């Protein structure tokens, strides 16, 4: 059972930002053993918070943790450039098992926030004639570079057959990503529509395609 | 005319872990404690309730020889009224203790290049030991409120930890072999006498 | 000073097994629980299990039971992680992390290993299938889907290189099948679609595959 963590938290230099981490009553809301890790690209993670709010030695007071219900929160006051990294929460989950969060990229805003542009492509007629079907959701020109992609058949969610790239920096220093939904030709024509939902800084951009 | 077998207690080939400290009962024999005290192999030789010079001329009914291995900074815990992991959870001496505590550095024998992990000590225990009590249980220590059902893990600790014991250790972390002689004067024919 | 030094990178094929080592130093190896965590490239952290170097007891999360094996050799202060029946999505950097609590498991890691990259690549080369991404039916987008290929890379040009303005070739996905898939999109204004010819040139050198697909609106 993964811990739900927003894809992108961001702020301007000196501002305060909060990274949430929602679990259930049998991990986050069940025990006071939530941890927070900071990972700079290519380096090993660094423990920033343990047991909800305790700081290891050397961790700045700007980092503070807290917990309310099944949701923990890592707050960073006085945001600085070196705080730009990926942040993962952790929690004991019962039965001698620990679990991580999905991860949040914390970006120090160097340019205005750009919402993602979404272009969704249905399966081509040639692929359908090969007894295959693939939806292509293309996400580009968004900043900061972190996003959650959710697929929907009709109006119900779809988790099987989803593969998504991690964000990559473009030539304009914005970011882009792509997500693929592999389907059978029968699943594609059964449901009345498929949708690609793209979440970025609270707002969500959705594109929908229909058979034929 | 039997001499007391102090040789097989001090010069024993291998010693016991402190949690399972070995006890030898000495009886019906003649011993010379002056030779033990004369030997300079011992770095610790403190007696309580009796002096070592007036020990080879006093008769006792039974003599108990407890032997085990601990590390340097824990040697001071083998005394009446001391606190620590060893005195609380492994080997406790009573406050009215009558006997002697002997120890010597055994780094040449009880250390391995890479670590000797055969000497253990009890790290977790629900309460303190009575004097001269031995606890050799290997049950999972239930630290929290949820029972452990013999499953190691969260709030369910293994009660025994091993000493490192590497030759390059500091003196406080090197192994020491301890022999505790306790004398009892049971209202009975005193057999263990000194000469 | 604590140091957790892991074995070198390993390349494996699906169905094989791998053994990662983790030699500790600077502390009593039996005094702290050892955890194993993996991290897929670009993705997040994933907890696998723990072992107590003292008692030898272990616990594995559910999804790795039956495939993971955690052992230790106290005489050399080394922990081992074995993963059997490998698959493509097992490609990750596997790390050993020391529990900061003494002789207790509490899930907070204070020292990590440098990691051991374990790459489970496809068992054979495969050229891609190229399908046209027909434009929808004021900007309009068209492109080419370069589906299921191995290994990297492919090169996608448009009109023999004479169409570069508005072209964005996305980085490929690594599907759980072990095959890569890619899409390259050209964006033109809505009111200028059928003016020019759109032909994407897909080249996959490892398989000697060269394809030219003409993209055009449908029906
Ligand atoms: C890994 O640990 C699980 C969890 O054990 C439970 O959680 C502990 C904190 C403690 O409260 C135990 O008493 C719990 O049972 C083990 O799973 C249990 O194993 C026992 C076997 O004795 C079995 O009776 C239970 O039904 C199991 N419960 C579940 C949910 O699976 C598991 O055995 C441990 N794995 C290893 C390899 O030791
Ligand atoms: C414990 O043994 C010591 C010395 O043992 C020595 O090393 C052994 C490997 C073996 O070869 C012994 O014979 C060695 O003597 C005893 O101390 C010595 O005992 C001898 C008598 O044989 C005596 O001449 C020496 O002066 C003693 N001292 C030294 C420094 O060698 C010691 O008495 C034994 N202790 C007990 C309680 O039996």
């Amino acid at each position: 059972a993964v811990l739900t963590q927003p894809p992108s938290a961001s702020g301007s230099p000196g501002q305060s930002v909060t990274i949430s981490c929602t679990g259930t009553s049998s991990d986050v809301g069940g025990y006071n053993y939530v941890s927070w890790y900071q990972q700079h690209p290519g380096k090993a993670p660094k423990l920033m918070i343990y047991e909800v709010s305790k700081r290891p030695s050397g961790v700045p007071d700007r980092f503070s943790g807290s917990k309310s219900g099944n949701t923990a929160s890592l707050t960073v006051s006085g945001l600085q450039a070196e705080d730009e990294a990926d942040y993962y929460c952790s929690s004991y989950a019962g039965s001698n098992h620990w679990v991580f969060g999905g991860g949040t990229k914390l970006t120090v805003l160097g340019q205005p926030k750009a919402a993602p542009t979404v272009t969704l492509f249905p399966p081509s007629s040639e692929e359908l004639q090969a007894n295959k079907a693939t939806l292509v959701c293309l996400i580009s020109d968004f900043y900061p570079g972190a996003v959650t992609v959710a697929w929907k058949a009709d109006s119900s969610p779809v988790k099987a057959g989803v593969e998504t790239t991690t964000p990559s920096k473009q030539s304009n220093n914005k970011y882009a990503a792509s997500s693929y939904l592999s389907l059978t030709p029968e699943q594609w024509k059964s449901h009345r529509s498929y949708s690609c939902q793209v979440t970025h800084e609270g707002s969500t951009v959705e594109k929908t395609v229909a058979p034929t | 005319t039997n001499l007391c077998p102090f040789g097989e207690v001090f010069n024993a080939t291998r010693f016991a872990s402190v949690y399972a400290w070995n006890r030898k009962r000495i009886s019906n024999c003649v011993a010379d404690y002056s030779v033990l005290y004369n030997s300079a192999s011992f770095s610790t030789f403190k007696c309580y309730g009796v002096s070592p010079t007036k020990l080879n001329d006093l008769c006792f009914t039974n003599v108990y020889a407890d032997s085990f291995v601990i590390r340097g900074d824990e040697v001071r815990q083998i005394a009446p009224g001391q606190t620590g992991k060893i005195a609380d959870y492994n080997y406790k001496l009573p406050d009215d203790f009558t006997g002697c505590v002997i120890a010597w550095n055994s780094n040449n024998l009880d250390s391995k290049v890479g670590g000797n992990y055969n000497y253990l000590y009890r790290l977790f225990r629900k309460s303190n030991l009575k004097p001269f009590e031995r606890d050799i249980s290997t049950e999972i220590y239930q630290a929290g409120s949820t029972p452990c059902n013999g499953v190691e893990g969260f709030n369910c600790y293994f009660p025994l930890q091993s000493y490192g014991f590497q030759p390059t250790n500091g003196v406080g972390y090197q192994p020491y072999r301890v022999v505790v002689l306790s004398f009892e004067l049971l209202h009975a024919p005193a057999t263990v006498c000194g000469k | 000073q604590v140091q957790l030094v892991q074995s070198g990178a390993e390349v494996k094929k699906p169905g094989a097994s791998v053994k990662v080592s983790c030699k500790a130093s600077g502390y009593t190896f039996t005094g702290y629980y050892m955890h194993w965590v993996r991290q897929a490239p670009g993705q997040g952290l994933e907890w696998m299990g723990w072992i107590n170097p003292n008692s030898g007891g272990t616990n594995y999360t559910q999804k790795f039971q039956g495939r993971v094996t955690m052992t230790r050799d106290t005489s050399i202060s080394t922990a081992y992680m074995e993963l059997s029946r490998l698959r493509s999505d097992d490609t990750a950097v596997y790390s050993c992390a020391r529990d900061m609590a003494f002789s207790m498991v509490r899930g907070s890691f204070d020292y990590w290993g440098q990691g051991t990259l374990v790459t489970v690549s496809s068992a054979s080369t495969k050229g891609p299938s190229v399908f046209p991404l027909a434009p929808s039916s004021g900007t309009a987008a068209l492109g080419c889907l370069v589906k299921d290929y191995f290994p990297e890379p492919v090169t996608v040009s448009w009109n023999s290189g004479a169409l570069t303005s508005g072209v964005h070739t996305f980085p490929a996905v690594l599907q759980s099948s072990g095959l890569y898939s890619l899409s390259s999109v050209v964006t033109v204004p809505s009111s200028s679609l059928g003016t020019q010819t759109y032909i994407c040139n897909v080249n996959h050198k490892p398989s000697n595959t060269k394809v030219d697909k003409k993209v055009e609106p449908k029906s």
